């Protein structure tokens, strides 16, 4: 399906975007500040794999 | 009274 | 009578009380100077579901029963609930252990979530072209796009803030950024005053009505 | 030890019965624990009223607590001098965030001595959060008349302030006047509850009152219904009105017809409850009497419909 | 007391006439509108105000926008399934 | 099992919801029990009738401290069409108006004069004596609550008892009392003031 | 004069209540009418004047990126 | 409308029917009617108005005692409002007129002539008593049973018809 293809793309994004996010060291400053972890709206390849193995199987069953 | 006072 | 209790839980919304189990760890032994005040430490599990949000309760209260009064209190409280939604309430899951007011904050936190979700499903479903919405359980981020000037975009963020007192504080922010395509095209002070004037905008119409009117007069400027 | 002060104390001491000498005299604190042993309370009446008045002769008694003694006397005898009930009403806005007892005792005395310059106003804040005012009235031409005072039980933050209906003089529009100015309200309204039992008025106004095999009774299905409607209009423990619940007609006999129906019972709402089961009353006993506490007022003022 | 209520009557007359003239003004405000919701949050505007960081984040956000093309869309789709 | 696994919820609602309603026919009786922070020592019995003309039957929403009772007659002038919201805003009034009532029962002897309070303890005006050093000049603290919902006081007036500006130590003490009363309750402050002001040093002028 | 004093205070109590309500209305109407249009009719037209703060979208994107893991855990 | 002989009698059952507005005195009179252990199964019936809601299986009423409280004019006006639901064959023997409250004579909203005129214009016995006192109930209740055994036919010499010829 389109969502499953997007999920496959998300799985591709899991390899891509996480690598893109790992390369961007400037964004590492986020979620590492007392004024960001509280005021700014308060290793995920396996989690994104759980967002692919437990989501593509679950989306199809819907 | 019819509840008049 | 339990059917009427479910009905009462449906109208007097302490949220659904589904999985309840009352045990009691009797602690009236002699270690506590049995001549003095009595006590008992009951423990209750109270799991339940809202319209969408769930919760589970680990609840162990010390019941100090003095020789003339029953100074009921709490010693242990563990809350297993939603993630970001109760991260702010995680302050109270320790304040209640440092209890009733979790059934008044989350009692109105769920009303806040209703006024969030149903208003979002109003604004996006009724009209969603110039409007993109970061559709998530906690992502209150709407896209805006007007093409009269070809490079405009706005986002309103429907932030949630619950204080330590359990009072819900609706943080109605306009967390603005236009892309660099047309940042310097209007050249007016309309954008610099945008997030301060948003607090005025919500006070004019209904809170949802103000968002709908901002949509109709900011990204529907191409539609109108 | 003064004029109309020692005599007033003497006149208010013998009023109380022999049993409650200690209970009343411990409250007003003129007699410290040492002074109580000097007077022997158990011999006679005129002996105790003479040695007790001497104990304040040496204490130099003043009207300020001489009226207070009458206050504690009335707190144990509130079932006399039938009480009015006034109802305050603020406009639109926030509550009275500053009802200081000091400020209220000041803002009542100031407004009451502004016009009734010769009065002895004496407050005694009771433990049930009900300021028990007592006002000895008298115009500027005369001394304050302590013979017949007008006790006012203003419940501290409540809009309602019960008032002893003693004479209903030209001061009763000023009694409410200073009551609605001291307490930061705007309007005074006698809600028309006029009962002698103050502890029964307090429940009514605040809604704190309910919070053989051979004998075959042929009309058993009717007696059960009579009991049902009696138990659905008088739920449990009806409070004692004990007041002339007036009913002044203006009704055409089915142009108008006037009478002034006055129910007079030692316990009114428990007498009406025992009317329908006794056959004196119909089973659906008229709202006309059952909604005496539900209306929080027994001298009504509405018309035909 | 009469001076007090005379000052109060000057004030109330000032106000009936002045709120009549600003109720004309208020109709003007509605005609311009033609064509504790905020009191509690009256101090939350300071967080909006709170550079090298801005430029680096914006440049990263442009790359993160490409990431958001697959991530936010998946989130907008997963929650849509959750909402439905 | 259902007679115990679905009836103990009422018992569970007693200890926890603060809004457990007795299932009395003709009007649910919401037995509102209230707690300050983690301690609870009162319950308020509001009696209603199930009528589309929404009338409260005979409340026990305390009439001795009766702004709740006025709120039993005036909060419905704001919202009553939803018992959903009334049960909250009335449990809020009862849960704060007991908190200040519970912020009263603590006072034992740290204070010298009588705790001249208010019903709901809207105005807690107590002439206490915290004297860290011996130079005696007490503070009469008129704790003024703008709102009957927030547990903590809103307007703190820790006024020196008819005395001029003393040395910087006592002005510092007054400024600290203001910010410790506005943010932290007396139940958690006057137990931290005896702890800091050890030995219970009373006064000489008062 | 004392009866006249009671009547004047009754007027003074009524005058005080009426003046308090009138001043409350005055402040509410001043705020609403004067500031709403000077802010709404300004901004709504200024937004129209626009259409027809640099870390804000960065924070929104960080929240959206955390929302991915939040929904994955859901 | 009640009839004396619509239902068959029991076996030893003599079932009276007391008719009076006040039911406290009726209940006391019924308690006194069964306090003595008589030889007849007395099934006393109470009532307020003879209309008597139509319930089948009701026994053959062998006696109706119109307890007329002389203190209250309601107990009379309801009695004449209950006498218009009686048979002309019921007033012969099986009808008595109890007049309670009489003798006190200071609370009587009804003159005792009016009740005697009422009981003489229906040609039925009028038995005076005072139901508020037990000492005058237990001696009058035993009079309503010896009348009841007469009308029910338990004394095998005297009919209900023979009774009013003796109480005239």
């Amino acid at each position: 399906d389109e969502f499953m293809m997007l999920l496959s793309k998300v799985e591709k994004l899991s390899e891509e975007i996480m690598e893109i996010m790992q390369n961007l060291s400037s964004i590492q400053a986020l979620e590492g500040s007392r004024e960001l972890e509280n005021l700014i709206g308060i290793f995920l390849k396996r989690e994104m794999q759980k967002t692919k193995e437990l989501m593509t199987k679950v989306n199809k069953q819907k | 009274e019819f509840i008049i006072d | 009578h339990l059917e009427s209790e479910l009905s009462f839980l449906s109208t007097l919304t302490g949220i659904n009380i589904r999985n309840h189990s009352k045990q009691t760890e009797d602690l009236t032994s002699t270690e506590m100077t049995e001549k003095s005040i009595r006590k008992v430490l009951q423990r209750h599990r109270l799991s339940g579901n809202c319209h969408m949000v769930t919760f589970q309760l680990e609840f162990q209260i010390l019941e100090i029963q003095n020789k003339e009064r029953l100074s009921s209190a709490v010693t242990d409280l563990n809350i297993i609930m939603e993630p970001t939604e109760c991260s702010e309430l995680s302050e109270f899951v320790s304040r209640a252990e440092e209890l009733f007011m979790f059934f008044r904050s989350l009692h109105f936190f769920v009303e806040w979530f209703e006024y969030r979700k149903r208003t979002f499903k109003h604004l996006k479903e009724k009209y969603p072209d110039a409007v993109y919405l970061s559709e998530g359980p906690s992502s209150c981020s709407m896209g805006i796009r007007s093409a009269s000037r070809p490079g405009f975009e706005l986002v309103i963020v429907w932030r949630i803030q619950i204080d330590e007192d359990g009072k819900v504080f609706p943080k109605l922010d306009l967390l603005t950024k236009v892309p660099q395509r047309a940042l310097e095209l209007d050249k007016n002070r309309a954008i610099e005053t945008a997030p301060l004037s948003f607090r005025t905008l919500v006070g004019l119409l209904g809170i949802e009505a103000a968002l709908e009117s901002l949509i109709k007069s900011l990204c529907a400027e191409e539609n109108n | 030890m003064d004029e109309t002060v020692a005599e007033f104390i003497k006149r208010t001491i013998l009023k109380i019965p022999m049993n409650e000498l200690t209970t009343i005299l411990k409250a007003w604190d003129f007699l410290s624990e040492n002074q109580l042993q000097t007077v022997n309370f158990r011999q006679r009446k005129e002996s105790v009223v003479q040695h007790l008045i001497h104990l304040c002769e040496e204490k130099r008694a003043s009207i300020s607590d001489a009226a207070l003694l009458d206050i504690i006397y009335m707190q144990f005898h509130q079932h006399q001098k039938v009480w009015d009930v006034f109802q305050m009403s603020k406009g639109p806005g926030e509550d009275v965030d500053l009802f200081d007892m000091k400020q209220f005792k000041n803002s009542f005395k100031k407004i009451l001595q502004r016009a009734l310059k010769n009065v002895t106003v004496s407050f005694r804040e009771t433990e049930e959060n009900a300021v028990w005012i007592r006002i000895a009235w008298g115009t500027q031409y005369t001394k304050p008349n302590q013979y017949k005072p007008t006790y006012v039980v203003y419940y501290s933050q409540t809009p309602y302030a019960f008032t002893s209906s003693s004479m209903l003089r030209r001061n009763t529009p000023l009694l409410g006047q200073a009551l609605t100015i001291a307490s930061k309200h705007h309007q005074i309204v006698k809600m028309d509850l006029r009962s002698r039992y103050l502890d029964s008025l307090k429940a009514i106004v605040f809604k704190q009152y309910n919070q053989d095999s051979r004998i075959i009774h042929e009309n058993i299905v009717e007696k059960e219904r009579v009991q049902r409607i009696t138990q659905e209009t008088f739920g449990d423990y009806p409070q004692p009105q004990l007041e002339f619940a007036q009913y002044k007609l203006e009704t055409k006999f089915k142009e108008p017809l006037r009478c002034l129906i006055k129910f007079s019972s030692p316990h009114l709402l428990e007498a009406l409850k025992s009317l329908a089961p006794a056959g004196i009353a119909d089973a659906p006993l008229s709202p006309l009497l059952t909604c005496i506490p539900n209306k929080r007022m027994n001298y009504f003022k509405i018309r035909d419909k | 007391i009469d001076k007090m209520v005379e000052t109060t009557e000057l004030m109330t007359g000032n106000i009936q006439s002045l709120k009549n003239k600003i109720q004309i003004l208020a109709s003007e405000v509605e005609e311009e509108e033609e064509r504790k919701t905020l009191k509690a949050p009256t101090l939350q505007k300071e967080i909006l105000a709170l550079q090298n960081a801005l430029l680096k984040d914006l440049d990263i956000l442009h790359n993160s926008s490409q990431m958001k093309s697959m991530s936010t869309f998946i989130e907008e789709a997963y929650k849509k399934l959750d909402a439905s | 099992e259902e007679k115990l696994e679905n009836v103990k919820a009422i018992l569970q609602a007693y200890h926890f919801t603060g809004l457990s309603g007795k299932l009395t026919s003709r009007g649910v009786c919401v037995c509102i029990s209230t707690a300050f922070e983690g301690n609870l020592l009162d319950s308020y019995f509001v009696d209603l009738v199930i009528q589309k003309p929404l009338r409260i039957h005979h409340h026990s929403v305390p009439v001795f401290i009766p702004l709740e009772e006025i709120a039993a007659k005036y909060l419905q002038t704001n919202i009553q069409h939803f018992l959903f919201s009334l049960c909250e805003y009335l449990n809020a009034y009862s849960g704060r108006k007991y908190q200040a009532d519970r912020l009263q029962s603590d006072f034992a002897a740290l204070l010298t004069g009588p705790l001249q309070r208010n019903p709901l303890c809207n105005l807690l005006s107590f002439t206490y004596k915290l004297d860290p050093g011996g130079q005696s000049f007490p503070f009469c603290a008129r704790l003024l609550y703008k709102d009957l919902t927030a547990t903590l006081p809103t307007d703190v007036t820790v006024t020196c008892q008819g005395v001029e500006v003393l040395s910087t130590s006592w002005e510092e003490q007054r400024a600290s009392h203001e910010t410790l009363f506005c943010t932290k309750p007396l139940h958690q402050v006057f137990a931290s003031f005896t702890r800091k002001g050890e030995k219970l040093d009373m006064s000489l002028v008062s | 004069k004392k009866r006249q004093r009671m009547i004047e205070v009754q007027d003074e109590l009524l005058r005080l209540e009426p003046q308090l309500k009138q001043l409350q209305t005055k402040y509410d109407e001043l705020k609403e009418r004067k500031s709403s249009l000077r802010n709404a009719a300004y901004f709504l037209s200024n937004l129209k004047q626009l259409y027809q703060y640099d870390s804000s979208s960065l924070p929104a994107l960080l929240f959206k990126a955390r929302t991915l893991l939040g929904a994955e855990s859901h | 409308v009640l009839r004396p002989l619509d239902k068959l009698p029991g076996l030893n059952t003599a079932t009276i029917l007391l008719v009076g507005t006040e039911d406290a005195l009726l209940q006391q009179l019924a308690d006194s009617m069964l306090k003595e252990d008589c030889a007849s199964e007395l099934k006393v019936h109470l009532a307020k108005s003879l209309p008597l809601p139509s319930s089948v299986n009701r026994p053959r009423i062998d006696l109706i005692v119109f307890v007329v409280n002389l203190h209250s004019k309601y107990s009379l006006q309801n009695t004449e409002e209950s006498l218009r639901h009686v048979d002309a064959s019921f007033f012969l023997g099986k009808v008595c007129f109890l007049a309670t409250g009489a003798g006190r004579e200071s609370h009587c909203s009804i003159h005792r002539h009016t009740v005697v005129k009422l009981a003489h214009t229906y040609q039925s016995p009028l038995l005076y008593c005072d139901l508020e006192v037990e000492g005058f109930r237990a001696t009058m209740a035993q009079r309503l049973v010896r009348v009841l055994q007469i009308c029910a036919g338990h004394v095998p010499g005297v009919s209900a018809l023979n009774l009013l010829s003796l109480l005239r």
